[PDB]
RNA sequence: GCAGCCUGGUGUUGGCUCUUGGUCGCGCCUGCGUAGGAUAGGUGGGAGCCUGUAAACCCCCGCCUCCGGGUGGGGGGGAGGCGCCGGUGAAAUACCACCCUGGCGCGGCUGGGGGCCUAACCCUCGGAUGGGGGGACAGCGCUUGGCGGGCAGUUUGACUG
RNA sequence: GUGAGGUUUU
RNA sequence: GCCCGGAUAGCUCAGUCGGUAGAGCAGGGGAUUGAAAAUCCCCGUGUCCUUGGUUCGAUUCCGAGUCCGGGCACCA
C-alpha cells in the first residue's frame, strides 16, 4: 500500500519511505487528519518533484513549532481555574481550559491533545506531546482548583 | 521461586485435623500437606505417632527454603494441639515469639447441633 | 566428561558442514587418539516403530577380510562334535558342565555359540544373561546352515550384526584405529546398504535419519547417508 | 429444502500491551518400585583416560530435584579418584552420546483469551462540520456446519368370498 | 482433658 | 467403512498406568448372644474378548478384527 507521509509517526519508519500498513489505519487515521497521502505516479512524483520547496516548509513548519517551550509552562504561573466547587462536578478536559489561558495569561492552546488519555477529575502534572518528529514535552501543573 | 527465611506462620489444629502452613509476613502461604498423604481417614491424623508428616513435611519441604522462625497462631483448638506444634517448636525449627490467635466464636444463632448436647 | 582430551580438538566436531563424504569418514586415526585396541563402532540408523506387531529389526552379515577380532566362543562339547582329526577343531574347552546359577555368571560376554538345536524347549533357558540386549542365538540370527563347522569360522572374521531395541544404538564393528578407505571400501559400501536390504515390512518415514561414524577415542563427524 | 436462530473464516475493521499455541532440537541436562556402593535412561566401543594447559575424603557452585544428590564456569589443592570381573539384574557405567523422558533461551506464523486508546461504525444531546457513551464489538454481505413442522412440495404398496 | 456398629423377651 | 474407548465366576464388580489378584446370593453346619436376628466365619463357579509379539513372565502391555455402543459418512 503506497501510502507517504508528510511527519514521523513515532513508528513505521521514517518520512517520505515506501512503507505498507493496513487500509483501515491509513484510510482512518491518517487520510482525513492530514498526515499521510495515497501515493499514485502524481504524489510518487511529488515528493522527488519538490525537493527543497517543500521540505524546507517541513523546516518552517517543524523547525519553527518546535521552539514553543518558552512562555507556555515551564513558567511559573497561577493557572486560572473556575470558583469552588469544593469537590469537582464537572472534570477538566483538554478543551475547558484553554478559554481559561486565554482570558488569564493569554496563552493561546489548540486545545487538543492537552489530554491524550482519561480526562481525569484530579489534578496533578503532565506533559504536552507537541509533536514534531516528537521532541520533550512541555509540562503543565495545575496545582489547585478554587 | 523464591526461597524466605523470616516471616510469620499459621497453626489448624481442630479436632479432625492438624496441619500448619508457613507464610511471610504479607500471609502468602509456602505449602500444606495433610495425614491424607498417607491415607489418614476420619479422625486417624491426631497427637503422638502418625502424622507430622502433614505439618513436619510443611517444614521439610519447606526446609529446601529454609525458614527461620514459626510465629505460631492457633485456629481450632484441643484434641493435642501441643505435641503436634511442640514437635515444630524445639526440633529442627527456631521460634520468635508466642503470639497466638484463639478463635472465639459467637456466631450469634446456632451452628450445627453437634454442641447443642454439651452447652 | 568435560575434561582434558575434548578441548584439544573440539573444532572437528563442525555441526554445520555443507558435504562431506570421505573427510568425515576416513578420519578417525589421529582425531581419536586411541592406544589401545579399539573398535570404531560405526553407527547408522534404522527408522521404525517398536510398538507394533509384524515389526522385528534382525540383521546380521559377514565381512571376510579378518577384522582384526578372533571367534572367542565357549564351547561345549556334545554329541556329533568332531570331525575325525579335521585339523581345525577342538581347541576349546570340551565339557564342565556350566549351571552357573548361583553367583549370577561372570557378565563378560563377547560370543556365545550353541550347537544342538533344542531352542523349543531350551528357549528362555540358555538366553539367561541376555534378555533385552540379546547376544543368545537366535533362529532368526541366521547362523543355521548344512554343516556343523560354518559358525565359528564365521564368527571367526565375521559375523557382525545390527539389531536395536526401542531406540537406533547401533553399532558396526569392523576395523581397528587404523583402518584405510580401503576397509571403508566393503564396510560402509556394504553394511550401511546391508541396513536398507534389510527391512521389516512397517518401514515408513525418513527410514535413514542418524548415521554417526564416531570413535570411543574421538569427536562425531557426520557424512552423507550414501557414500 | 426455506424463513428464522447459533457459530468458524473474511470485508466494513484500527493502534498498542500481557501471557499462552503450532511443524517447532541450534540448546539446556532431564531417568531414585528397584533387589548391592547410586542422579542405576535402554546400551555402542569397555583398559583406556580424570591427570601437572591444576587431583582427592568433600570443600568450589549457577542448573534441576522424587531432597538423596549428580552434571558446567573450576579461583587454593597435588599422583591420588576406580571402574572392565566379583557386586545388582529384566540391564555394568568410568572414555566417545543415538534419540525418548523435561525445565527451558528462539528461527516461521502471533492460532486463541484478556487490559487501554479510538478516528471506522452504532446510539444519543437545545440551534449537531460540535459534545457524551459503546467501540473494532454490534449490524450488514459472501462462505461453512448445525438447530429448525414456523412454513412449502411431497410419499404412506398390493393380494384379500 | 474421655469412652457405644450395639440388641431383642423365655 | 476411517477414527474413539472395552468385554473378567448363574448374576455384575474390586483391576494394570508390564513383576497383583476376587469379594456378595437358592447352600450346609458352625466362638458368638443364657439355646433368639445374623452382625460375623470356612465356602459352589477366572480361555480376565479370539489370536500374534518387546517381555523373567502375562491374572494386566501392544497389532488385526469375530464381541457391543456414540459421533461421522456412504449406500448405484
Ligand atoms: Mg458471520
Ligand atoms: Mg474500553
Ligand atoms: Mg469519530
Ligand atoms: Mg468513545
Ligand atoms: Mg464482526
Ligand atoms: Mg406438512
Ligand atoms: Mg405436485
Ligand atoms: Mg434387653
Amino acid at each position: 500500500m503506497k501510502v507517504i507521509l508528510l511527519e514521523p509517526l513515532e513508528n513505521l519508519g521514517d518520512v517520505g519511505q515506501v512503507v505498507d500498513v493496513k487500509p483501515g489505519y491509513a484510510r482512518n487515521y491518517l487520510l482525513p487528519r492530514g498526515l499521510a497521502v495515497l501515493a499514485t505516479e502524481s504524489n510518487l512524483k511529488a515528493l522527488e518533484a519538490r525537493i527543497r520547496a517543500q521540505a524546507k516548509r517541513l523546516a518552517e513548519r517543524k523547525a519553527e513549532a518546535e521552539r514553543l517551550k518558552e512562555i507556555l509552562e515551564n513558567l511559573t504561573l497561577t493557572i486560572p481555574v473556575r470558583a469552588g466547587e469544593t469537590k469537582i462536578y464537572g472534570s477538566v478536559t483538554a478543551k475547558d481550559i484553554a478559554e481559561a489561558l486565554s482570558r488569564q495569561h493569554g496563552v493561546t492552546i489548540d486545545p487538543k491533545r492537552l489530554a491524550l488519555e482519561k480526562p481525569i477529575k484530579e489534578l496533578g502534572e503532565y506533559v504536552l506531546t507537541y509533536k514534531p518528529h516528537p521532541e520533550v514535552p512541555i509540562q503543565l501543573k495545575v496545582s489547585v482548583v478554587a | 521461586k523464591r526461597q524466605v527465611a523470616s516471616g510469620r506462620a499459621y497453626i489448624h489444629a481442630s479436632y479432625n485435623n492438624t496441619i500448619v502452613t508457613i507464610t511471610d509476613p504479607d500471609g502468602n502461604p509456602i505449602t500444606w500437606s495433610s495425614g491424607g498423604v498417607i491415607g489418614y481417614k476420619g479422625s486417624r491424623k491426631g497427637t503422638p505417632y502418625a502424622a507430622q508428616l502433614a505439618a513436619l513435611d510443611a517444614a521439610k519441604k519447606a526446609m529446601a527454603y529454609g525458614m527461620q522462625s514459626v510465629d505460631v497462631i492457633v485456629r481450632g483448638t484441643g484434641a493435642g494441639r501441643e505435641q503436634a506444634i511442640r514437635a515444630l517448636q524445639a526440633s529442627g525449627l527456631q521460634v520468635k515469639s508466642i503470639v497466638d490467635d484463639t478463635p472465639v466464636p459467637h456466631n450469634g444463632c446456632r451452628p450445627k447441633k453437634k454442641f447443642r448436647k454439651a452447652s | 566428561k568435560h575434561g582434558k582430551r575434548y578441548r584439544a580438538l573440539l573444532e572437528k566436531v563442525d555441526p554445520n558442514k555443507v558435504y562431506t563424504i570421505d573427510e568425515a569418514a576416513r578420519l578417525v586415526k589421529e582425531l581419536a587418539t586411541a592406544k589401545f585396541d579399539e573398535t570404531v563402532e560405526v553407527h547408522a540408523k534404522l527408522g521404525i516403530d517398536p510398538r507394533r506387531s509384524d515389526q522385528n529389526v534382525r540383521g546380521t552379515v559377514s565381512l571376510p577380510h579378518g577384522l582384526g577380532k578372533q571367534v572367542r566362543v565357549l564351547a561345549i562339547a556334545k554329541g556329533e562334535k568332531i570331525k575325525e582329526a579335521e585339523e581345525a577343531g577342538a581347541d576349546y574347552v570340551g565339557g564342565e558342565e556350566i549351571i552357573q546359577k548361583i553367583l549370577d555368571g561372570w557378565m563378560d560376554f563377547d560370543a556365545v555359540v550353541a550347537t544342538p538345536d533344542v531352542m523349543g524347549a531350551v528357549g528362555s533357558k540358555l538366553g539367561r544373561i541376555l534378555g533385552p540386549r540379546g547376544l543368545l542365538p537366535n533362529p532368526k540370527a541366521g547362523t543355521v546352515g548344512f554343516n556343523i563347522g560354518e559358525i565359528i569360522r564365521e564368527i571367526k572374521a565375521g559375523r557382525i550384526e545390527f539389531r536395536n531395541d526401542k531406540t537406533g544404538a547401533i553399532h558396526a564393528p569392523v576395523g581397528k584405529a587404523s583402518f584405510p578407505p580401503e576397509k571403508l571400501a566393503d564396510n560402509i559400501r556394504a553394511f550401511i546398504r546391508a541396513l536398507e536390504a534389510h527391512k521389516p515390512e512397517g518401514a515408513k518415514g525418513t527410514f535413514l535419519r542418524s548415521v554417526y561414524v564416531t570413535t570411543t577415542m574421538g569427536p562425531s563427524v557426520r557424512i552423507n547417508p550414501h557414500s
